[PDB]
């Protein structure tokens, strides 16, 4: 099991710089699951292989194409051009983010994030990984 | 939990008086689910008792037949009990050599509620803590503060010394002050006022008067 | 011997010095005996005694010596009358504390060991705290003598500077007398200080008139 | 400055596996601002050198083999041998650390704490540093 | 309880130091309680103690320290041991008791522990102190009693060997007969002196312990 | 006073006899007061007394007479050889006092006293009773080692017999050679149980009380 | 070698005044021998430095101050004052000079002495001693 | 009252160096008492005016000249030569004091004594008189 993680800027809250952890299997494209927290509430949704086929089809790329796309705006492994910006609404729980890249907005990303319960038990679940992690990476 | 936990707030706790059949004790007491601490006293000598869970269900089961239950419940009720400041209450007390034992009986839920507390005398060191220390201090502190009272005062007296040495003059005839002397209100207070005040009684001028202090002088 | 205790209450507190250790005691002496109170504000010891054991350890140690009792607690009672002088060491065991005294009197070495046991309760009461609290709330009772009586100052230049029409040099033009703040600026800024035990000093000298007018009180 | 940190396990929840921060500036010695969490809320402390050396007489040791002690203790450095077991009550914002090793159950340590009123500000934080950290043991 | 006491009686006596000023005693220990013996020739001391005061006073020269009454003993035992059969000591004393001071480590944590001894019971420092030297006493007047006997035969042996065989020999070896009351004597006229040297209790144990048992347990 | 307990020490200790019990003791007296130590194998009691009380209390029982001090400490000093002179001995026990009442015919005509004990201090227990008696345990030690040595050395002579011969005569009358152990070891089966016989102390008194006196004054 | 003598009332004769020399060194802390005498019989006693200082210890005193008193009692050299008292048994030897002040008596010290065998010859060197002392000091 | 004294060579006891005390009014012929000791017992003998005059007669030197023989004979006034020797027997008590010179036994004054009863008493006697006299004599 495989996993990353990263901070960005919510349109919504340009103060608060919101967090996130999205895990996988092999590939990012085997399918993935996706968490983003703000420190004290946590949220989370599920995104099947077949969706992002979908979504590389309702866009008009190679499943290829928009693969490298998520490779860089999600994981960060963005470029030094590459401008992205995210959106979430928690009166949504519907969470979009809008690639840009030039005057203006495109979009790309959107899929429902559901209101985990115990922000508390990720948020000690993730300091853990990051423990074990810089541990491992001292070794 | 380094049990004494409890102690130390303790001591941010205060005194407060109480009523029984032929006495009517001081204490003050701190309640946690871990356990409590108990300092009594009945102005001749001092009592005291800090206990743990276990002798908690253990005791607790033996006075009370009616009902059973866990550790934590049993001391969170005993902290139900203001002092007035009026609801139930049954008290009593007997000594036995010189660790008193304390008998409590209240209703909860018609099922009433029996207790055997256990009081031993309180530790030289501890006397000093809650007791002599905090006091002492009470006396300096207060001693201050007569002082800054004197100072503040001789303040006004100059204020009307510059007004009536100077072309003011009084509306009600009667609101002439006297100008001011200390050592005149030290020995007038002395003779005058001295042997009530300064009264022991029943420890309830105290609780009832000065509680603020004591608290400002045992957390500080 | 009774009237030793009687004394010994009718007796106010002081300061001392030893080997570093610095005690606090009380004591009276006529010629059968004394009686004694010393402590270091944690645990309180206590030897009230006669002429049989004054004479005793009045031996021991001081072995040449012969003397009619009579004589040692009035040589003492010079020494420590005003003490409050050659010099002291103090030992701790037990629930007990060892008091010694060092000192000539006119050529010839001489010294004492106090036997101190650990202080009866009922004594600590009479003593020690009952006399304590009163003075706290006879000291209450003079801020409240004393915040009617500023509140009455209080009235006669609030009668001058409205009343009478008249104005100040407003160099001596004091505030409005609140007792409640007053008591929070005291008890947030005069507090921390004020109520000092230390090594019970401040109490020696601020308070033995009224601690001796309140025991024979 | 310096930090470092550590995972631990207060005895009033061993479900709620709890955190640690410690952060000083030379030596731990020099005093240290000491913070524990949860995930919800956050706790937070300070322990100036005056208090340090305080606590190491009280109990007669070398005012280092005591510092030693907040270093295997209050910074994982633990050896595998000693056991230790830290508790807090939140509604007894005191810290009590006791040094564990056969019960008995000697002793060590124990400071008031508090709640921040942003626990989520501090944990943020935190998270940022960790971030900066890896990435930069990523990059050496 | 009684077992304690019972125990003590067994164990013998040996040397020590604090402060300088050097004590001797005897303790026995098992879980429950301790019996103790102290003594600095010119005053015998003794303590007695189960549970409750463990626990009690053991928890006031460490305010922190909380700990199982049964491991205090388990602990101070093992380093009576070593050191009679890693610390520190002292001794004070007044009035009419007296204050031991155990001021030591355990490990890399500091423990500190004291004895409030009073004048030890008459039957004790009875049954403990003096009966049982009277007994060595009188035992090694024994000793030399049959020493003497046996001094006598060899002499008759020598004296049969030095007449009747009508031999000599090498005059290197030639004893004196044996004259038991100028032996007495001349012994406690030369050697007398320092023989019975007490010292610091020191030249007793090392000595005669062996014995002390060897009549205490009879 | 003071040096009668001087000569107290000085003094050896003896056998006597009573109706309850039987008691040690020793004692001093001169023609100011006395001093006394009793026991009875378990307590001891003392007792040290001027003029003024001899007087007082010698007359309170004496009805009959009235004598001054020096006659009366000089009638005790009568109290002949330990055992036995030719006088009545009478004992009771109440309180920390030892009673002793005494009953004599100085010129066929009655007399009589009575002695009032207080229990005896520790540190004297140690001059007369403890110290002493530890001493006289190790002298006796170092008796026993030479006798050892000397006994080893008779048996270096007889041995410079035996290799080069001579035959001897009464060829039984050859004690066998000398061993330190394979006696302490034999002595500390066969004679040990008696050796070391309490009963009441009169088996000491005599051999070991005179060494006790060989003791004291060092 | 030196010498000095003075006058004293034994405490048991207060009527018969008997008399004492003292012969020391240089300093009387260097040891001395003392002699008691009535004129018929004479006593002598010897006490080194070794017990000038142990007394002195045993006193408390300074060994300079017990020899100051050592100087004012067995020298004559007593001030208009003090209340030296001296008492002998010449059945004990035990001589024990005692000083007594204001209601207070103690003492100072105390020596053993022992019985010279010939009184005599003794009598005849003090006397000797002091005639060549007035022969010499009446030359003077 | 005057007095003086001086010390002879017994024939008897030529090691042992008596002693010799001679008391008077105001002339030494007004009459006189004397008084020899040798240390332990003591002897006393009268010496009237008339036996002085007497003496001086049976030997037939003026009642001035003879005067100057006892002045220089028992008052240790003896000029460098004369050289007198003294004689006593504690049988008889006849005491002869003899001149001696030119290898002849010249003899002069004579006189009986007797062994007194308190021999102890005379020696302090003589003891104070010659302590108050040596103070006597630095006081001077």
């Amino acid at each position: 099991m495989e996993r990353k993680i990263s901070r960005i800027h919510l349109v919504s809250e340009p103060s608060i710089t919101h967090f996130l952890q999205v895990s996988w299997e092999k590939t990012l494209e085997s399918g993935f699951v996706i968490t983003l927290t703000d420190g004290h509430s946590a949220w989370t949704g599920t995104v099947s292989e077949s969706e992002i086929s979908q979504e590389a089809d309702d866009m008009a790329m190679e499943k290829g194409k928009y693969v490298g796309e998520l490779r860089k705006a999600l994981l960060s492994g963005a470029g030094p051009a590459d401008v992205y910006t995210f959106n979430f609404s928690k009166e949504s729980c519907y969470f979009f983010f809008e690639k840009n890249l030039k005057d203006v907005s495109f979009r790309l990303g959107s899929f429902n994030l559901e209101k985990v319960e115990n922000p508390a038990e990720v948020i000690r679940e993730l300091i853990c990984y990051c423990l074990d992690t810089i541990a491992e990476n001292q070794a | 939990g380094s049990m004494e936990e409890l102690e130390q707030g303790l001591l941010m706790q205060p005194w407060a008086w109480l009523q029984l059949a032929e006495n009517s004790l001081l204490a003050k007491v701190f309640i946690t689910k871990q356990g409590y601490a108990l300092l009594v006293s009945d102005l001749q000598q001092v009592w005291h008792e800090q206990v743990d869970t276990s002798v908690v269900s253990q005791r607790a089961k033996e006075l009370n037949k009616r009902l059973t239950a866990p550790p934590a419940a049993f001391l969170c009720h005993l902290d139900n009990l203001l002092r007035p400041l009026p609801s139930e209450a049954t008290f009593s007390c007997d000594c036995v050599a010189d660790a008193l034992i304390l008998r409590v009986r209240s209703e909860l839920s018609g099922l009433p509620f029996y207790w055997n507390f256990h009081c031993m005398l309180a530790s030289p060191s501890l006397v000093s803590q809650h007791l002599i220390r905090p006091l002492m201090g009470m006396s300096l502190a207060l001693q201050c503060q007569v002082r800054e009272l004197a100072t503040l005062l001789h303040m006004k007296d100059l204020e009307i010394q510059d007004y009536q040495e100077s072309g003011a003059t009084l509306i009600r005839d009667r609101l002439k002050t006297e100008p001011f002397e200390e050592n005149s209100f030290l020995e007038q207070f002395m003779i005058e006022k001295l042997p009530e005040a300064c009264s022991i009684g029943d420890g309830k001028p105290f609780v009832m008067n000065l509680q603020d202090l004591y608290m400002a002088v045992t957390t500080q």
